[PDB]
């Protein structure tokens, strides 16, 4: 049927957009992959 | 041809894991018209409409995988207004035209430009003003800049209170 | 064979001006799962459908000049829950049968208590408890008494505040 | 496009269950119909 899915807390986009900053600068110095990732997606 | 007059674009550093959640904050943050989430595969675009539908939005979704009638009555459906998110893949040669849809989301960022500019891009020179959102993983941070660059624009970080003047 | 058995049924005396609005109060006031609106031709599903939309509310609807691969791709998108309310003619020979409906309006009444039966009736002795609403109209009145003898039930006026644990 | 329909107050349930009431006791002692019940529906 229809489950009720409701997250507790937000999303923090600024700790996101830190995350990819952090990312950049240290990078400075086929079923099987679908399934996986959409296991992590909607799992 | 299509450009990105009217369209702020922004992007959030996700996994993939936090895609629901994001999607789910930018639905409950942003103030929303209508919008269109584009996703990589028709069955990651019915899953995502099922989430969606779970999180209490009511949900529209096209896929290659469907016959053309289903597929065009449910866009005509969604431009009427029946219902405010459509998820959909890849298949739209022109440029959307739709003055409701202020916000579209990459949920799924493509590796090609054409793909990016065809889900984003305007007809003319008088498009209504519109948000791009693109969920960036890891796997999509050079793609992100080799898009951004062959295209001339700019794709700043999402802030955490968009003026509400641009969509 | 169909009954009624967990279905609690009500009238609201209504004029044409007022289905709108009476269908409105029954959307604000009603603790709605999903819901189910039944109208007499195609075009007033459209235009019903329309109506739902502007008032703030998600809309899928289907009726006979449809393609049937589109009708019942659709109808599968609704008991999945993408939207929560269905606008449909009399297409359905056997009763409804899902759990998340728990309201059904009869938008326009129907004349032949055979019809009232498919669009309200239930499969077995175990059906979930739902609501049965009909907006009753003057050229309705005769036919309201009628069907509710033939079926051996009764359609009671329709309450300010409903027993919540009937739906 | 879209437009946004409100209604002011509420239908008043109990005024239509009277006036059904009213009109029991009282009664006691193509294309052109439905293209103005429609008018009248939607317009």
């Amino acid at each position: 049927p229809l489950g009720s899915l409701k997250f507790e807390s937000d999303f923090d986009f600024e700790k996101a957009n830190e995350k990819f900053q952090e990312v950049l600068v240290d990078n400075l110095e086929d079923w099987k992959k679908e399934r996986e990732t959409n296991q992590e997606t909607f799992g | 041809e299509l450009t990105l007059k009217g369209v702020t674009q922004y992007y959030a550093y996700v996994t993939e894991r936090q895609k629901v959640h994001c999607l789910n904050t930018l639905f409950s943050r942003l103030q929303i018209n209508q919008s269109i989430i584009f996703c990589n595969s028709s069955q990651r675009v019915e899953l995502l409409a099922k989430k969606i539908s779970q999180l209490g939005y009511s949900c529209f979704y096209i896929h290659a995988k469907m016959r053309q009638e289903h597929r065009n009555r449910v866009f005509h459906d969604f431009r009427n207004g029946l219902c405010r998110n459509l998820v959909c893949t890849d298949l739209f040669t022109r440029g959307i035209d739709i003055q409701a849809v202020n916000v579209v989301i990459n949920f799924d960022f493509p590796k090609l430009a054409e793909t990016y500019l065809h889900r984003i891009g305007r007809s003319g020179r008088f498009g209504h003003l519109g948000l791009a959102i693109n969920l960036i993983t890891y796997d999509d941070r050079f793609n992100l800049k080799s898009i951004e660059e062959q295209l001339g624009t700019e794709i700043k970080p999402i802030p955490s209170n968009i003026d509400k003047s641009l969509y």
